[PDB]
C-alpha cells in the first residue's frame, strides 16, 4: 500500500520543480512597463 | 499577488484591424462630409412640368444631385 520510494522521489522532485516555476509566475514591481 | 497571465499574441489582431479602420475611415469621412455638404448646399431637384417646345436633358429625369451628376 502507498506509494514505492521510486514514486515518492519522483513527487518530491516534481512539487519542488513546480513550485519554483509557480513562483517565478510573480510579477515583480515594475513588470506592466507601459509605454507612452 | 499580481501574477503573469499567459495570452497569445494580441498585437497583430489589433494592428489589423486599427489598420482596417484607418483606411476605411481615410476614404469614407471625406465621402460623408461630401453628401452632407451637398445635400445642406445643393438640395434635390423640385418636380415641375415641362414647359412647351422643351427638350430636356436625360440626366433631368432625376432628382438627387449625385444621381443626376
Ligand atoms: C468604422 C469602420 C470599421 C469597419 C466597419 C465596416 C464599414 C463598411 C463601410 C462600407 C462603405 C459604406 C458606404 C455606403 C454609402 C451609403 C450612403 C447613403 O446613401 O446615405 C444615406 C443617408 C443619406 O441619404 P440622402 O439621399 O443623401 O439624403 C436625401 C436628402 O436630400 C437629404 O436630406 P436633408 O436635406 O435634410 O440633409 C440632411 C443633412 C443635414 O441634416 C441635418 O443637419 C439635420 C439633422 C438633425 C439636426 C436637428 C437638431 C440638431 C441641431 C439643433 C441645434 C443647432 C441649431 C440651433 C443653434 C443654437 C443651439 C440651441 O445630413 C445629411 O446629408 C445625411 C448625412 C450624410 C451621411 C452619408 C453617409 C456616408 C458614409 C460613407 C462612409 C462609410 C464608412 C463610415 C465612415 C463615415 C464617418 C463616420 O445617410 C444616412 O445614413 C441617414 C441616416 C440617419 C437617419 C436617422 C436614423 C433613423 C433610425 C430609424 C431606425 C430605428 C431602429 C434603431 C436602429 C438605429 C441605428 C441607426
Amino acid at each position: 500500500s502507498g506509494y514505492t520510494p521510486d514514486e515518492k522521489l519522483r513527487l518530491q522532485q516534481l512539487r519542488e520543480l513546480r513550485r519554483r516555476w509557480l513562483k517565478d509566475q510573480e510579477l515583480s514591481p515594475r513588470e506592466p512597463v507601459l509605454p507612452p | 499577488k499580481r501574477l503573469f497571465i499567459i495570452k497569445p499574441s494580441g498585437f497583430y489582431d489589433r494592428r489589423f484591424l486599427k489598420l482596417m479602420r484607418f483606411y476605411i475611415l481615410l476614404t469614407g469621412i471625406p465621402v460623408a462630409i461630401g453628401i452632407t455638404l451637398v445635400n445642406v448646399f445643393i438640395g434635390e431637384a423640385e418636380l415641375a412640368d415641362i414647359p412647351e417646345g422643351y427638350v430636356p436633358e436625360h440626366w433631368e429625369y432625376f432628382k438627387h444631385p449625385i444621381s443626376r451628376w
